[PDB]
């Protein structure tokens, strides 16, 4: 009920060689692309007269620990100039060297960062400096299904021995779990 | 004892505590919202100044650490390098709830739970985040444990 | 003598099973009540209507009372 | 940077008209008068009472409708109110409450071990709307600042059982709370 | 009553000890105390007297495990509460110089005597580990010495079960002789050695006497009523420590001579005027007991036990050990 | 996992799961909480699904 | 080039690194990550209703825009109509949150550049609107009040009228301040034409809220999406000409006054009718029900121990905070755990700003800068 | 007073920031002199 | 006059705050009066709203908050303008403690401890099961 026009026109004048999914939902509507496309098609919008993006507001990884294609990269970005907002959402593996769109918009340096160390996918072009959000040599990629809540070594505590250390975990009162699940 | 001499230096320690009492010096460490709450207490509101209480930034003369906030593995090295570089007489002062004992993030990983661990916390303050009422109740329990420093008496019996 | 000696410490005051032992029976005139003490919000102790057909005193569940029926 | 010469010159063209704007403008620059207006109303509230609430003997302002040092309440019998639902530990956004329980003597159940250490335990306020008969609750007082971690670990039940120090107290505010809650 | 390990090493994981540290306020204390909690066990300290002072052994372990609880000494009662409800007692009190209201007799060998009577009347202790020096019986000068021998034996006779060790003078991160030496040099002219000038001694680092006191501690069924000395990694001529020192500090050595009639007659003074009615400073460099144990010879009697019978000798006082003088 | 034998649903039936049979836990001396010291204390059938 | 560092008012923690030359900042760069907790795994670890105090925990200056976002997230996401009072008393207390800001940020800024008198003159009426925070629900801060479906309780009585003092005396004070800043040579010399940005760039680096509406671009996400009543709440939308730090400072405190516009159109529409809901299926039941009948207690039990379930689809939400395009990124799917909620803080854009934008000015420009961008890096990291 | 001649201080449109007690703030929140009684049902559904 | 001038007057020349309270009190009227001795006070007029309520603590040299009783604890925090005496007439019987202010620092029996922390003289032990323990 929000913008059925910039996308309608989008994708009826798309090339329709890298398109494997579209849905016009009412929550968002979903360009589904393939990752070898991609700055391709992001390059396509932000050009074009009509449905010229202009501003990428998120990048987001899902992760899913059951598929074949276990990540879900996903880019939020809306059009200032037609009132309008997309989100194209692509496929990643582990090591699957995806593009950058750092060229097109330079608003991607931190967020592909922070999808490089919170999750794990790679980033061939240049975006794929160090880590950002985590702190410094850490062992895993700590917001998939795989890194415990409460982190691998994680005391991190001052020695009169000799000044401060990082120890592995031994904390008291383990984090308990709910269940709160309901067979109807 | 010589009781007179007893009541000298019982008059010399009042004396020399409350001075250190009535111009203590804090330091912030302003890490999360608290530090909002803690600048209300230095607002005009609760005023902290009249207390004498003046937030000197460099830790070269100051007195007191206020931990105001919630630590961070990354951030542990800095504040025990901080805490080191201060003069003899030290106090830290835990506001918030994750300064002292973890508190929400206390169960995740990259959180330090509780500041206890890297500084030798003196007393350290209730809320989420504390009112400045509270904030200033912990600074004035302080004075109440400042208050009875018996030292010369100690050098006097050592 | 155990619960209370789990969780009390003092033993020094009467511990709540004590003072809910030392509160007399209500008896009652009818078959059913309802317990919650005096207003039905602000003092908890949902609805807990119950049975009155033993020669014994009817325990609540919630703030046990023992609620008695009066004659025959 | 063209265009900024040609700018500052119609900016200038512009208010530069006569020469009353001219002379009002340069001597306004010149003697301060921005200046003499700021220290005007810095010295107006100089003089101005103050706020400065004096904390030690008048203390701020609080509503009904506050969160600080739990309490758990019982009934005018005597008689505990918390029955061991799990409900408070359930809702607990922090997992911050540890409560454990066990069938007594007499038959009533109640908790053989309840505690919160109160750190851990941020103040949302979840507790106090869990509660099916208002057992644990928020009482108005947040002047506890020991020196000792452990205390801020409230004990298992005792110390919270003495929030009853102030029963009447807490009583008042859930009186004006029955209404509209 | 044997304990029971019940965790895995580390922090909150609770391995059964409960020890008692008398003196737990200083070097040794700080560090030995650290290598308790850190292995895991309750710790009690007492202080004489202060707020502050045990503070920072404070945080060297979870919630609850170290507990810092009383005025020490002079009073049977205190020291018995203290120790309540110990499982192992450890004595490091001693000064290294005397104080008008004491004096080397009076602490080392008299609070001996107490600690081993009040454990005899709380014998519910398992190890009383009592340290005390490089030092033998009253056949060395630094009255201290014998006093210390003296409250070796009766500790050893008051508890045939204990341990008493014997480590050679510490140099650590805060310790007694490096830094007077460095302080001395950056202030003024530079350093002095007394006696002779080539004295022998056997410096240790003193995590690696810690870590022989928690092996002791633990020594699963092997050594229950031993005294023995823990020397150093390799024999030290005095000169050549001082060498040691001015070549990790980066600067030029200059030593003083002539030490013994200068060291008497300028150290003699200040235990006269100290038993002369108020306190009296401390002795910087000219301590009584330092002129005695440098004019005599001490490294290793080779004929007891040793860290080699114990656990490995100190890393060694080049590298680590020494690396704290990079403050100056 | 098997369907809970105390109710009579179906929404929790059919869902494989991998556990790692981690049992390492004491009681904590102070309070009488449980510690622990395995980092995949609960994570396997937390979020692993 | 020098390599000078920034490790600094209280205006949060972050490390500066400046490769310098003479006075110039050749190339600004932030490390950031001294304040992370893991809110987001957190989250998933955690529940809904449990949740919401992360949200009211993030950008901890404006505590309540947060859950208007979290809350309008998961009612798109659930199809939970609210009523009309909720919405109208919601509307207020996120116009008052944006006082709140504007006035933190501004005076703080004021002191970074050297005035301190306006600080505290902010912060006495700070404390006058943390005590309508801490009377209508909670402490002064971090009031879990804004729940998905409506509010927690009913407001008191009397509110309105000491709405209606505060708003009377809070236009004065902001003639005062504005009197006092707006004009005086030394703030004008120090803080225009001091960080300019091109509208292009603007769009590009992805700024929001005032920053985007500083250089031209009229955009805010009332007008555009308008989600709430905000219609019926005609106001003004001011917009900058030249974006640089006077045009952005003269922007905020038109939002003072429009927002001020708003909290009085509010109090004299709010329609005196329910709160919260009409299901005691996503909104519990109240005390005198929950006690007396039967099936309010099942319900209340089942809310307060599994929460409410939320059907599989994932969806993106956007509130105009205080600061910029706040967003929320549910990925929730069946079970009453949201899978994967992902925060969208306008600190990653303003501070990629600073880095490009902190080029070829001075020290004293750098902390101007960062003054202007109203940093919070508790939303910057989260 | 001297000021007065030029800014707010100076504008018939103008308030000060103390307000007393009984202006501000008359009946306490708890013990206001009504008896509200919120909705929360709607008669048809109820 | 030298009784009540050592009593509860000079000791503000070195305290400073009880200068202030004096002053608002040479303005003030009396509203109640503490078991605990203390006085409240409400000077109600054209002073503020944030400061027409406060209370002198009848303990001169040592005066520390949360010597406050309950009653009187609401009554000064405004929450409810009902008086200490109309709560202490409520005071719920049948239990109670009586007041006692945050000690937290004048030794640990003083203060308090848990049932595990070993200066408590409970020192409970948490094991969940029991020992053969043969005779
Ligand atoms: C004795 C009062 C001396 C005059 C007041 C003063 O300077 O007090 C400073 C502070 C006040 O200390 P105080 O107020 O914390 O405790 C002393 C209390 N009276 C006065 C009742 C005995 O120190 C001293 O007075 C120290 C003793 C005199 C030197
Ligand atoms: N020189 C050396 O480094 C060296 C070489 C070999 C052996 N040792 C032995 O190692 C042990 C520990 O040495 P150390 O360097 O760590 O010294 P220390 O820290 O000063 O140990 C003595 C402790 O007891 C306290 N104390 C002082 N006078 C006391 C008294 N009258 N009564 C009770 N306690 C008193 C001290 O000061 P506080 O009151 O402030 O607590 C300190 O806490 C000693 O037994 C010493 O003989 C030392
Ligand atoms: S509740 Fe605690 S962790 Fe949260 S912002 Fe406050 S001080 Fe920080
Ligand atoms: S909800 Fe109330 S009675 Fe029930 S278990 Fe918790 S505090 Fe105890
Ligand atoms: S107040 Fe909240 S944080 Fe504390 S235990 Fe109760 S429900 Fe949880
Ligand atoms: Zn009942």
């Amino acid at each position: 009920m929000d913008n059925q026009s910039i996308f309608k026109y989008s994708w009826e004048t798309l090339p329709k060689k890298w398109v494997k999914k579209m849905e016009r939902s009412e929550h968002g509507n979903r360009f589904d692309t393939k990752t070898d496309y991609l700055f391709q098609l992001l390059c396509f919008l932000k050009l074009h007269t009509y449905t010229r993006v202009q501003v990428l507001i998120d990048i987001c990884g899902v992760d899913y620990p059951s598929r074949k294609r276990r990540f879900e990269v996903v880019y939020n970005l809306l059009s200032t100039r037609y009132n309008s907002r997309i989100r194209v959402q692509t496929s990643a593996d582990e090591v699957t060297r995806i593009s950058s769109v750092v060229s097109l918009f330079p608003s991607a340096g931190w967020w592909e960062r922070e999808v490089w160390d919170m999750f794990g996918v790679s980033s061939i072009n240049h975006p794929d400096l160090r880590r950002i959000l985590t702190d410094y040599g850490f062992e895993g990629h700590p917001l998939r299904k795989d890194f415990p809540l409460s982190g691998y070594v994680e005391v991190r505590y001052d020695d009169p021995e000799k000044r401060v250390v990082s120890e592995p975990i031994e904390m008291t009162q383990e984090f308990r779990y709910f269940d709160f699940a309901s067979p109807w | 004892v010589s009781k007179a001499a007893e009541f000298v230096i019982s008059k010399v320690d009042d004396l020399m505590n409350w001075a250190r009492r009535g111009s203590i010096w804090p330091m912030t460490f302003g890490l999360a919202c608290c530090a909002v709450e803690m600048m209300h207490t230095g607002a005009a509101r609760y005023d902290l100044d009249r207390f004498g209480i003046i937030f000197r930034p460099s830790p070269r003369q100051s007195d007191c650490m206020i931990v105001a906030g919630t630590l961070t593995n990354k951030m542990a090295p800095a504040l025990r390098k901080v805490y080191d570089q201060m003069p003899e007489p030290r106090w830290v002062i835990s506001m918030g709830s994750c300064a002292n004992g973890g508190g929400y993030y206390h169960y995740s990983y990259s959180v330090v739970r509780g500041c206890d661990r890297i500084v030798p916390v003196d007393i350290y303050v209730p809320g989420c985040p504390p009112t400045a009422e509270a904030l200033l109740y912990g600074l004035l329990q302080l004075q109440k444990k400042i208050n009875r420093r018996k030292d010369f008496l100690h050098w006097w019996t050592k | 003598s155990n619960h209370t000696a789990k969780w009390m410490q003092d033993t020094s005051k009467k511990s709540p099973m004590e003072l809910i032992n030392e509160v007399p029976p209500i008896k009652v005139e009818g078959r059913i009540v309802a317990c919650e003490g005096d207003t039905n919000p602000a003092l908890g102790h949902p609805i807990e209507f119950i049975c009155l057909d033993l020669p014994e005193p009817a325990v609540c569940k919630y703030c046990g009372l023992r609620y008695v029926q009066d004659h025959h | 940077t063209k265009l900024e010469d040609e700018q500052r010159e119609q900016l200038a063209k512009e208010i530069s008209k006569d020469w009353s704007s001219v002379f009002e403008r340069s001597i306004n620059t010149l003697f301060l008068t921005e200046m003499v207006r700021g220290l005007m109303l810095t010295l107006k509230y100089f003089f101005e009472t103050k706020v400065t609430i004096n904390y030690p003997f008048e203390k701020g302002p609080l509503s009904p409708r506050f969160r600080g040092e739990h309490a758990l309440r019982r009934y005018p019998t005597g008689e505990e109110r918390c029955i061991a639902c799990k409900l408070c530990e359930a809702i607990c956004p922090a997992q911050a409450i540890t409560i454990e329980a066990e069938e007594r003597e007499d038959g009533s159940r109640r908790t053989t071990r309840y505690d919160i250490d109160m750190t851990k335990c941020i103040y949302c306020g979840f507790c106090q709307e869990a509660c099916p008969v208002d057992a644990i609750v928020e009482g108005p007082n947040f002047e506890f600042a020991t020196e000792t971690h452990e205390e801020l670990l409230y004990d298992k039940e005792k110390l919270l059982e003495n929030g009853d120090r102030w029963e009447t107290e807490i009583a008042e505010n859930l009186r004006s709370e029955s209404l509209y809650r | 009553g044997h304990l029971v390990r019940k965790g895995t090493g580390g922090r909150s994981s609770v391995s059964g000890i409960i020890a008692t540290v008398f003196g737990a306020t200083g070097f040794l204390g700080r560090y030995v105390v650290q290598q308790l909690a850190k292995m895991g066990s309750q710790v009690l300290v007492p202080f004489r007297g202060s707020e502050d002072c045990p503070r920072h052994l404070k945080l060297m372990g979870d919630l609850g495990q170290i507990v810092p609880m009383k005025y020490n000494p002079r009073d049977e009662s205190s020291v018995k509460a203290v120790m309540a409800k110990a499982n192992v007692v450890i004595n490091l009190i001693g000064r290294d110089y005397e104080t008008r209201n004491y004096s080397f007799e009076e602490v080392h060998y008299h609070m001996a005597e107490n600690l081993a009577k009040i454990s005899r009347e709380h014998g519910g202790i398992l190890r009383f580990i009592q340290v005390s020096c490089l030092g033998a019986s009253p056949s060395s000068p630094s009255r201290m010495l014998r006093a210390k021998a003296a409250a070796e034996e009766v500790v050893l006779r008051e508890l045939p079960e204990a341990t008493i060790l014997k480590p050679a003078v510490m140099i650590g991160t805060e310790d007694r002789i490096l830094n007077p030496w460095a302080h001395f040099a950056k202030k003024y002219g530079f350093i002095p050695l007394f006696g002779n000038g080539s004295t022998k001694i056997q410096p240790v680092y003193v995590v690696d006497v810690a870590a022989a006191l928690t092996t002791v501690l633990k020594d699963d069924g092997t050594s229950m009523g031993k005294t023995y000395e823990l020397g150093g990694p390799e024999i030290f001529t005095v000169h050549d420590l001082a060498e040691l020192m001015y070549e990790t500090i980066r600067e030029w050595p200059r030593y003083v001579k002539v030490p013994f009639p200068i060291a008497k007659a300028l150290a003699t003074p200040r235990e006269i005027l100290l038993n002369k009615p108020f306190p009296l400073p401390t002795p910087e460099i000219l301590n009584l007991d330092k002129i005695q144990a440098l004019t005599t010879d001490t490294i290793v009697s080779e004929n007891a036990l040793t860290f080699n019978d114990l656990g490995i000798i100190p890393h060694k006082l080049k590298g680590y050990p020494v690396e704290f003088l990079i403050s100056y | 996992p098997a369907r809970t034998a105390s109710q009579q649903g179906s929404g929790k039936v059919g869902r494989w799961k991998i556990n790692f049979l981690s049992t390492q836990k004491w009681e904590n001396p102070l309070m009488g909480w449980t510690s622990t010291g395995d980092p995949y204390a609960h994570v396997g059938d937390s979020a692993l699904t | 080039n020098f390599t000078s560092n920034f490790g600094p008012a209280a205006h949060g923690v972050l490390r500066s690194v400046l490769e310098m030359n003479g006075e110039v900042v050749e190339r600004a760069e932030p490390h950031i990550g001294l304040l992370h907790r893991g809110t987001e795994k957190l989250i998933e670890y955690k529940t809904y209703l449990q949740a919401l105090p992360y949200f009211d925990r993030l950008d901890y200056v404006s505590t309540m825009a947060q859950e208007h976002a979290y809350s309008l997230a998961v009612e798109r996401l659930l199809n939970c109509e609210v009523p009309l009072r909720a919405q109208y008393i919601r509307v207020l207390f996120c116009e008052i949150t944006r006082i709140l800001n504007h006035l933190l940020a501004l005076t703080t800024h004021a002191m970074d550049v050297g005035a301190s008198t306006p600080s505290l003159w902010a912060f006495e009426e700070r404390e006058k609107l943390l005590e309508f925070y801490e009377r209508v629900s909670g402490a002064r801060m971090h009031a879990s009040f804004i729940r998905p479906g409506g509010v927690a309780q009913d407001l008191p009585l009397g509110l309105c009228r000491d709405i209606d003092s505060f708003t009377q005396q809070f236009a004065s004070r902001i003639d005062e301040l504005e009197e006092m800043l707006t004009g005086n040579r030394i703030w004008k010399q120090r803080l225009v034409d001091i960080g300019t940005v091109t509208a292009q760039q603007a769009k590009d680096w992805g700024f929001s809220g005032v920053m985007l509406r500083g250089p031209g671009v009229c955009w805010d996400l009332r007008r555009a999406a308008p989600y709430d009543v905000y219609d019926q709440l005609d106001f003004d939308v001011p917009v900058g000409t030249r974006g640089d730090c006077y045009d952005r400072y003269c922007i905020r405190i038109e939002e003072m006054r429009q927002s001020m516009r708003i909290i009085w159109q509010c109090p004299n529409k709010i329609p005196s009718g329910m709160i919260k809901a009409d299901d005691r299926k996503l909104c519990p039941p109240s005390r005198c029900r929950m006690k007396l009948s039967m099936e309010s207690s099942i319900h209340h039990f089942e809310l307060y121990t599994e929460g409410f379930s939320v059907p599989a689809p994932s969806t993106y939400t956007a509130v105009e905070a205080p600061k910029g395009e706040f967003g929320v990124f549910l990925v929730s799917n069946g079970s009453n755990r949201p899978y994967r909620c992902k925060i969208r803080a306008p600190g990653f854009a303003h501070l990629q700003g600073l880095d490009f934008m902190s080029k070829h000015h001075m020290l004293a420009d750098v902390v101007t800068i960062i003054g202007t961008q109203d940093i919070v890096s508790g939303e910057v990291d989260r | 007073k001297p000021w007065e001649i030029t800014g707010p201080c100076a504008d018939p449109e103008y308030r000060s920031a103390v307000p007393l007690a009984t202006e501000y703030r008359l009946q306490c929140p708890a013990t206001t002199k009504e008896k509200p009684c919120i909705p929360n049902s709607l008669p048809e559904t109820v | 006059l030298r009784e009540l001038k050592d009593e509860g007057y000079l000791r503000c020349l070195p305290d400073g705050n009880l200068l202030q309270t004096k002053i608002h009190n040479i303005g003030a009227t009396l509203v109640g009066v503490d078991k605990f001795g203390n006085k409240y006070y409400e000077k109600l007029g054209d002073t503020q709203y944030g400061r027409h309520r406060w209370v002198e603590y009848a303990e001169k040299s040592r005066y520390n908050a949360s010597q406050v009783p309950p009653e009187w604890h609401g009554w000064l925090h405004f929450i409810t303008d009902h008086t200490g005496d109309e709560l202490l007439l409520l005071k719920p019987k049948r239990y109670g403690v009586e007041h006692k202010e945050n000690l937290s620092g004048e030794g640990e029996q003083y203060i308090y401890h848990s049932k595990g922390h070993a200066l408590n003289p409970g020192q409970r032990d948490w094991t969940r099961y029991q020992p053969w323990e043969s005779k």
